[PDB]
C-alpha cells in the first residue's frame, strides 16, 4: 500500500532526525561569530580592498 | 495504519521540535548584540555584462574568480571574462528555457538545464574552435532548478520532481537519488568539504544531505514559503535560505534549527537569490523587487542594497576570492559589484 | 505684428530649452535608449535646428541688410539654414508617422531595417533639396538675399516636399486614428481616443494641414499665429507631452532620484 | 512549520449543516489567501472557495456558491467554510489550502494532486 | 596598446557578439508562445496540426515552430513538469501570448476557468495577453443538443445568462449552442476583465478539434498584442 510505505519512510526519516547530536544555539552561534572575526580582514566585500588591488577597479 | 503511521509522526516532529527548544540555549542577536555593526556597505557596479537577450536566469562563477556563466532564456549560455567584460564564450542551448547553469570547479565544463528536464554538460576545452556537449542527463521528470559540480566527472542536479540527483558524467546516469522532499527543489548549495549539501524546495523545508550516503540527514522547516534560494555559510555548518516568504533565514546544522531571520517590513517581494561573502558576514539576497539587500549575518540588520536593477533579480553570487558580486536579472544585464576604500 | 515676433521667439527660447533637456535625458538614460525614443530625440534636434536657424535668420537679415558692412553672403546662409531647418523638422516629423505606421504595420517586432532608412531619409532628403535649391539659387534668379522665395519655378524645390511631408503626415496620422478606433472598438474609450487624437496633433504637426495645399496668402491672417507663434511652442508641447508624460521616462528619472 | 489542521468534517444528513474549522499554524496567517479544496471519491481534486487577506474579496464554485460561505479569523489564525444545505455532491475530504506566497492572488497550485500548504484534510460524508 | 593575448580575446569577443547580433535578430523575429491546457483539451491536436501544416521521454519542454506569412512562431507545450507550476510558469514572462486551451464540451470546465484566472492574476503572467482557445466545439455542439448535461448544474448563472447581440453565431447552429458557447466564453471574459486592467488582453476564439484557421488566429492575435505593445510604449493606448 503506497499510503503506509510512505508514511512508514516519513516515520523512519523523522526517527533518524530525531536521533542526531545536536549543540547548543549558543555554541553554534559562538561558532558562526569566530569564523566571521577569523575572516574578516580576508573578505574584500566586507572590507573594501585598495582600488590598486581590487581587479574590477574602473 | 496511516493514521497509526501519522500519529507516531506527530510524536517524533513534537521530540524533534522539543530537542531543538532544548537546544536554543540563548539566540544569535542576543550573542552579536555586543559586535561592532558592518556599517554602511555601498557597492558600486563595476562592470555591466551586457548581451544576453532574454532574462538571465542563472549564474555561477568560476574557481578562478575571474570567469563567470550566465544563463538566459534566450538560450545562450554565454562566459564571460569579468576582468575585460570580455565574452569568452556563447553556447548555443538545444532548449532556450534554461533554468540553472553551474561551472566546473575545474573551469573545463558548464552545465545547464531547465524545462528540458535535461543536465546538458558543456566541453569548453575540446580541440574544436566550439562549445560541444558532452553530456545530457536525461533522467529527471521535472525541470533542472539547479545543478553544481562536485567534480568533473561528478554533477549534483535538483529538479521540478521532488528529487535530486548524483550524476556520474562519463556514465551518463544517476549514482544517487535524493528524495525525501514533497515539493519542487528549488536550489542547492554544496558544501565546502563537498560531502554535503542542502537543498531548499517549494515544500518550504530545507534538507541537509550526504552525497556518499544518499539520505537525509536533517529537515528545517522554520521558512512559510518556497525556498527559491539556498547558500552554505562558508565554514560549511551553517547555511542560509531565501523564500517566497520575503525572508532569509540562517540555519546551523548542529544547532538544527533557525539560527535567525532576516526581513523588513518594507520587504515584501520573496527572495530569489542568496549568496554569503567570503568572511559569511555578508548575506547578499536578491529580490522581486529589482534589489539585492545586504544583510549583516550576524545582527540581522541591511547593511546595503545593490539598487542597479530594472528587473527581478534573478541570481546573485559572489566570487570564491571574495572580491565581487555579480547580480543577474530579468533585466538581460549582469551587473558586478565591489566596494571602495 | 510685433506680437507675433515676440510670442515666436519666446516660445522658440522655451522649446530650445525644453528639448535640451528632454535630448539630455533621452540619450543619458541608456534604458530609454529604443529606437523610438531616437526618432523622438532627432525630432526634438530638429525643433532645436528650427528655433536657432529662425533666430539666425531674423538675425541676419535685420543686420546684415543694412547695419553690419561684407555681411551679405551671412543673410544667404542664414535663409538656407533657416530652410534645411525647417524641411528637417517636417521631415522628421513624418518619419515620426512613418516609424509609428512601421511598427504598427510590420508583421514582426524587428523594425530595426525601417529606423536607419528614416534616418537617411529624415536628413539626407532634407539635405538633398536644400543643396538642390541652393544650387537654383546660385543658378537662376541669385538675388542679394535668398529671403525672396517668390522664384516659383525654383522655391517649390523646399515648399513641394513639405506640403507632400504634410500630407503623408495626415494620411498617417488618420491610419492610426483607424488602428486605434479597431483597437477600442463607451465613455472612457472616447476620452482614449481624444487624449490619443491631442497626443498626435504635436507629434506629426497635422495644425499644419489647415494651411498647407493654400496659396500663402489665403487664411494668412491666421496662419501666421497659428504655423509661426503656436508652431514656436510645439517643440515644448512635444518635449512636455513625449519626454516628461512618458512613464517610462519618469519611471527613469525617479529610479535614478 | 507550515500545518494546516482541518476540523469539524464528518457525516451529516443531506440538508444538514456543518462548520469546517482549520488551525493554521507556522505562517502569518493574514498575509495569505486562503482557500478550501475538496476530492469526491470518485473524482480529482477540486477547488472550492476561496478567501483574501481580509476577506475583502471572497469565491466560490457554482455548486457551492449560496450554500456555503468562507470566512477567517485573522486573530485566531484559522479559516472557517459553513456548509449549510449540505447534497450528497458534497461528500469529499475538504483540505485548507494556503496559496503558496503571501501578499499574493495568484492560487497557483492548491488544487494539484500533493502541494506542500495543504492539511490533511476532513472526511465529509452527506 | 593590447598584448596580443588580449587583442585575440577582443577579437573572440567580436566575433561572439556578431553571432549574437545575428541570433538577436532571429530571437526577437520570432514570436514565442506558451501552449496551457488541460489534459481533456485538444492542445496536443492543435500542435499536431500546425506541425503538419507549416514547418527523451523525460522531456519537459516540446517546442513546434510554425510559421503564418514571414512570421515565425516558437509554441512551447509544457509535458513532462508535474502538476505544480508556480515555478517553471516564471520562465514564460517574457511569452507574446500564452494560448489557454479549454474543453468547452467538459463541465470539468471549472477547474480551466480556475486555471485561466491563476494565469491571468499571476505577478509574471500579468502584461502576458491569453489566447483562448475554446476548443471542443462540435462537442459542445453534440453535448448540448443532445440535452443529457445541463450548463445550469455546474454555472446556475447560465439559468438567467442571455446570448448578447455581439455574438456572430454561425449560421446553422442552434441558438441553444450558441447561449453555451458565449457563456462559458463570457465567464473567462469575466475573469479577463476583472483584473487585466489594459495590460494584457484575453482573445476568445471557438475552435474545432482540428481547424486549419488556428494558426491564422493566433498570428492576428499575436500581431493584434504587438501593435497594443507598441501603442502603449507610444502612450497611445
Amino acid at each position: 500500500t503506497a499510503s503506509i510505505a510512505q508514511a512508514r519512510k516519513l516515520v523512519e526519516q523523522l526517527k533518524m532526525e530525531a536521533n542526531i547530536d545536536r549543540i547548543k544555539v549558543s555554541k553554534a552561534a559562538a561558532d558562526l561569530m569566530a569564523y566571521c572575526e577569523a575572516h574578516a580582514k580576508e573578505d574584500p566585500l566586507l572590507t573594501p580592498v585598495p582600488a590598486s588591488e581590487n581587479p574590477f577597479r574602473e | 495504519e496511516l493514521d497509526q503511521l501519522r500519529q507516531e509522526a506527530e510524536q517524533l516532529k513534537n521530540q524533534i521540535r522539543d530537542a531543538r527548544k532544548a537546544c536554543a540555549d540563548a539566540t544569535l542577536s542576543q550573542i552579536t548584540n555586543n559586535i561592532d555593526p558592518v556599517g554602511r556597505i555601498q557597492m558600486r557596479t563595476r562592470r555591466t555584462l551586457r548581451g544576453h537577450l532574454a532574462k538571465i536566469y542563472a549564474m555561477h562563477w568560476g574557481t578562478d574568480s575571474r570567469l563567470l556563466v550566465s544563463a538566459s532564456q534566450d538560450g545562450k549560455l554565454i562566459i564571460w571574462d569579468s576582468y575585460t567584460t570580455n565574452k569568452v564564450h556563447a553556447i548555443p542551448l538545444r532548449s532556450s528555457w534554461v533554468m540553472t547553469c553551474a561551472y566546473a570547479p575545474s573551469g573545463n565544463y558548464v552545465a545547464c538545464g531547465g524545462l528540458d528536464n535535461i543536465c546538458s554538460i558543456y566541453n569548453l576545452k575540446t580541440r574544436e574552435g566550439n562549445v560541444r556537449v558532452s553530456r545530457e542527463l536525461a533522467g529527471h521528470t521535472g525541470y533542472l532548478s539547479c545543478c553544481r559540480f562536485l567534480d568533473d566527472n561528478q554533477i549534483v542536479t535538483s529538479s521540478g520532481d521532488t528529487t535530486c540527483a548524483l550524476w556520474d558524467i562519463e556514465t551518463g546516469q544517476q549514482t544517487t537519488t535524493f528524495t525525501g522532499h514533497t515539493g519542487d527543489v528549488m536550489s542547492l548549495s554544496l558544501a565546502p568539504d563537498t560531502r554535503l549539501f542542502v537543498s531548499g524546495a517549494c515544500d518550504a523545508s530545507a534538507k541537509l544531505w550526504d552525497v556518499r550516503e544518499g539520505m537525509c540527514r536533517q529537515t528545517f522547516t522554520g521558512h512559510e514559503s518556497d525556498i527559491n534560494a539556498i547558500c552554505f555559510f562558508p565554514n560549511g555548518n551553517a547555511f542560509a535560505t531565501g523564500s517566497d516568504d520575503a525572508t532569509c533565514r540562517l540555519f546551523d546544522l548542529r544547532a538544527d534549527q533557525e539560527l535567525m531571520t532576516y526581513s523588513h517590513d518594507n520587504i515584501i517581494c520573496g527572495i530569489t537569490s542568496v549568496s554569503f561573502s567570503k568572511s559569511g558576514r555578508l548575506l547578499l539576497a536578491g529580490y522581486d523587487d529589482f534589489n539585492c539587500n545586504v544583510w549583516d549575518a550576524l545582527k540581522a540588520d541591511r547593511a546595503g542594497v545593490l539598487a542597479g536593477h530594472d528587473n527581478r533579480v534573478s541570481c546573485l553570487g559572489v566570487t570564491d576570492d571574495g572580491m565581487a558580486v555579480a547580480t543577474g536579472s530579468w533585466d538581460s544585464f549582469l551587473k558586478i559589484w565591489n566596494g571602495s576604500s | 505684428f510685433s506680437t507675433v515676433k515676440i510670442i515666436y521667439t519666446v516660445g522658440h527660447s522655451i522649446s530650445i530649452v525644453a528639448l535640451f533637456v528632454a535630448i539630455t535625458i533621452l540619450v543619458a538614460l541608456r534604458r530609454l535608449h529604443c529606437p523610438r525614443n531616437y526618432v523622438h530625440t532627432q525630432l526634438f534636434t530638429t525643433f532645436i535646428l528650427k528655433a536657432g536657424a529662425v533666430f539666425l535668420k531674423d538675425a541676419a537679415l535685420f543686420h546684415s541688410d543694412d547695419t553690419d558692412h561684407f555681411s551679405t553672403v551671412l543673410c544667404k546662409v542664414s535663409v538656407a539654414a533657416s530652410h534645411f531647418a525647417t524641411m528637417t523638422n517636417f521631415s522628421w516629423l513624418l518619419a515620426e508617422a512613418v516609424y509609428l505606421n512601421c511598427l504598427l504595420a510590420s508583421t514582426s517586432p524587428s523594425s530595426r531595417r525601417a529606423f536607419w532608412w528614416l534616418v537617411l531619409a529624415g536628413w539626407g532628403l532634407p539635405v538633398l533639396f536644400t543643396g538642390t535649391w541652393v544650387s537654383c539659387k546660385l543658378a537662376f534668379e541669385d538675388i542679394a538675399c535668398w529671403d525672396l522665395d517668390d522664384t516659383s519655378p525654383y522655391w517649390w524645390i523646399i515648399k513641394g516636399p513639405i506640403v507632400l511631408s504634410v500630407g503623408v503626415n495626415f494620411g498617417l496620422f488618420l491610419n492610426i486614428i483607424r488602428i486605434l478606433v479597431r483597437k477600442l472598438e463607451t465613455q472612457s474609450q472616447y476620452w482614449r481616443l481624444s487624449k490619443s487624437t491631442l497626443f498626435l496633433i504635436p507629434l506629426f504637426g497635422i495644425h499644419y494641414i489647415i494651411f498647407n495645399f493654400l496659396p500663402d496668402n489665403a487664411g494668412l491672417g491666421i496662419r501666421l499665429p497659428l504655423e509661426l507663434g503656436l508652431g514656436s511652442f510645439q517643440g515644448f508641447i512635444v518635449a512636455i507631452l513625449y519626454c516628461f508624460l512618458n512613464q517610462e521616462v519618469r519611471t527613469e528619472i525617479s529610479r535614478k532620484w | 512549520q507550515v500545518q494546516l489542521q482541518e476540523s469539524g468534517g464528518g457525516l451529516v444528513q443531506p440538508g444538514g449543516s456543518l462548520r469546517l474549522s482549520c488551525a493554521a499554524s507556522g505562517f502569518t496567517f493574514s498575509n495569505y489567501k486562503m482557500n478550501w479544496v475538496r476530492q469526491a471519491p470518485g473524482k480529482g481534486l477540486e477547488w472550492v472557495s476561496d478567501i483574501s487577506q481580509s476577506g475583502a474579496s471572497i469565491s466560490y464554485t457554482g455548486s457551492v456558491k449560496g450554500r456555503f460561505t468562507i470566512s477567517r479569523d485573522n486573530a485566531k489564525n484559522t479559516l472557517y467554510l459553513q456548509m449549510n444545505s449540505l447534497k450528497p455532491e458534497d461528500t469529499a475530504v475538504y483540505y485548507c489550502a494556503r496559496c503558496p506566497a503571501p501578499f499574493t492572488r495568484d492560487c497557483f497550485d492548491v488544487t494539484s494532486t500533493t502541494y506542500a500548504y495543504r492539511g490533511q484534510g476532513t472526511q465529509v460524508t452527506v | 596598446t593590447l598584448s596580443a593575448e588580449d587583442k585575440a580575446a577582443v577579437e573572440r569577443s567580436k566575433m561572439i557578439e556578431k553571432q549574437l547580433q545575428k541570433d538577436k535578430q532571429v530571437y526577437r523575429a520570432t514570436h514565442r508562445l506558451l501552449l496551457l491546457g488541460a489534459d481533456n483539451s485538444g492542445k496536443s491536436t492543435i500542435v499536431k496540426q500546425m506541425r503538419i501544416y507549416h514547418v527523451v521521454k523525460t522531456s519537459g519542454i516540446f517546442e513546434t515552430k510554425f510559421q503564418v506569412d514571414k512570421v515565425n512562431f516558437h509554441m512551447f507545450d509544457v509535458g513532462a513538469q508535474r502538476d505544480e507550476r508556480r515555478k517553471w510558469i516564471q520562465c514564460f514572462n517574457d511569452v507574446t501570448a500564452i494560448i489557454f486551451v479549454v474543453d468547452s464540451s467538459d463541465y470539468r470546465l471549472q477547474e480551466a476557468l480556475n486555471d485561466f484566472k491563476s494565469i491571468w492574476n499571476n505577478r509574471w503572467l500579468r502584461t502576458i495577453s491569453v489566447i483562448l482557445f475554446l476548443n471542443k466545439q462540435d462537442l459542445l455542439a453534440e453535448k448540448v443538443l443532445a440535452g443529457k448535461s445541463k450548463i445550469e448544474d455546474y454555472f446556475p448563472e447560465f439559468a438567467r445568462y442571455t446570448t448578447p447581440e455581439d455574438a456572430t453565431p454561425e449560421p446553422g447552429e442552434d441558438p441553444r449552442v450558441t447561449r453555451a458557447k458565449y457563456f462559458i466564453r463570457d465567464e473567462f471574459l469575466r475573469i479577463s476583465t476583472a483584473s487585466g486592467d489594459g495590460r494584457h488582453y484575453c482573445y476568445p476564439h471557438f475552435t474545432c478539434s482540428v481547424d486549419t484557421e488556428n494558426a491564422r488566429r493566433i498570428f492576428n492575435d499575436c500581431r493584434d498584442i504587438i501593435q497594443r505593445m507598441h501603442l502603449r510604449q507610444y502612450e497611445l493606448l
